[PDB]
């Protein structure tokens, strides 16, 4: 679990605009038949930003657009970027499926 | 002056309008959609006296911006 767009300087910066977010395929995929992952986002005073579930695709692309309009001001009502995030990531099937531990980078 | 200019899905062609704000042409990253990409150009010398580029040094070949120029 890593973001691509990562400084070559020092590891845990990313340069552009937006974040993109990629992480492996989850072994043991072919014993289950449908599965998604739930990903959610904080902040650095540790605010939830946004619970995103993603099936079928295992890169996501983090916009700057969201995290001005969707969470800056949902969070606070005014203009604002935030540059410190964290993300974590459960793998989760359908009947009752539950991956332990979370993920995070 | 270097520029970063287009929320593109492909890559388009160079511009032809020797203005620093090209033809329609954004003069900073723009936001874009998961599904576009961002292109830039090595704009030549500007001239700062008429806001536009220099007699001849057309505009470099564009590039898919990663990261950093």
């Amino acid at each position: 679990f890593r973001v691509v767009n990562t400084a070559s300087g020092d590891v845990t910066e990313f340069v552009g605009p937006d974040v993109k977010l990629a992480w492996d395929k989850i072994p043991e995929e072919e014993i289950i038949p449908e599965i998604y992952y739930t990903l959610e986002i904080y902040d650095s005073q540790d605010r939830m930003l946004r619970s995103v579930r993603i099936e079928d695709v295992y890169t996501y692309d983090y916009l700057l657009t969201y995290n001005k309009a969707d969470f800056a001001l949902l969070n606070s009502g005014a203009l604002g970027i935030n540059r410190k995030l964290r993300f974590r990531i459960r793998a989760e099937g359908e009947n009752g499926e539950q991956s332990v531990g979370w993920a995070t980078i | 002056t270097v520029f970063i200019y287009i929320i593109g899905t492909s890559l388009p062609a160079k511009p032809t309008s020797p203005a620093y704000p090209p033809s329609g042409w954004s003069k900073t990253p723009p936001n874009r959609t998961s599904n576009t990409q961002n292109i830039y150009c090595s704009t030549g010398t500007l001239d700062p006296v008429t806001n536009q580029l220099v007699s001849g040094t057309s505009w470099s070949d564009v590039v898919q911006w990663s990261g950093t120029e």
